[PDB]
């Protein structure tokens, strides 16, 4: 998942 | 600006006592004896780190001559989203490229030196979030874990909240049980691998  | 004593670049480690249980996610899997969990309660604290890392790395005029040593922690810009993460320098792949491990996630890649930034001790206040694990009570029934056993493990824990229970502390990792409590008869990842052939007991 995580961010961007 | 910042004059860094590399003595002050000590990453912190999650205290995981034997008998601790926590709700987490299996973030990355090499094999049943080599995988990484994160604590579910890390989502916010980590999105926060990532915001700080982005802010910090943007103020560095990213021009050159950064050559971290083997084993240093630094900032690395992940190839897939171009965001900045904490990373251990594992090896140089060439004169201009490095094998790095993402210490909060557990994955790794080879990056151009242009995608590394030095770190400061403020950004090491969060303990490293990828918890290195070995699955308790099992050995590979051939002596090697086959990609099929690994596939099955991935299937049991994917997009799921797992109870991780620390059975013992090893030199560089935790021996754990993985228990999915979302099925009303609870299911041990160890037990399913034993039942399916892929593992044998110890």
């Amino acid at each position: 998942g995580r961010g961007r | 600006n910042i004059v860094v004593d590399k003595s002050d670049l000590i990453p912190k480690v999650l205290t995981l006592n034997v008998g601790d249980e926590f709700c987490g996610v299996v973030a990355h899997i090499q094999t049943p004896e080599d995988f990484f969990c994160q604590q579910l309660q890390s989502g916010r604290k980590l999105a926060e780190l990532q915001a700080s890392l982005s802010k910090y790395c943007d103020q560095l005029p990213p021009r050159s001559d950064f050559y971290p040593a083997i084993g240093d922690i630094c900032c690395a810009q992940f190839s897939e989203d171009d965001q900045w993460y904490r990373a251990s320098v594992l090896a140089y792949a060439s004169e201009e490229s490095v094998l790095v491990g993402y210490v909060d996630y557990g994955n790794f890649e080879i990056l151009s030196l242009m995608r590394l930034c030095p770190i400061i001790p403020k950004l090491l206040e969060l303990p490293m979030q990828a918890i290195k694990c070995v699955l308790a009570g099992v050995k590979p029934s051939l002596g090697i874990w086959t990609p099929e056993a690994i596939c099955l493990m991935k299937k049991l824990v994917q997009n799921k909240i797992i109870t991780v229970k620390v059975v013992d502390k090893l030199e560089n990792s935790s021996l754990v049980e993985l228990i999915d409590k979302s099925e009303t008869p609870h299911v041990s990842v160890s037990k399913v691998l034993l039942d399916a052939g892929f593992a044998v007991g110890e």
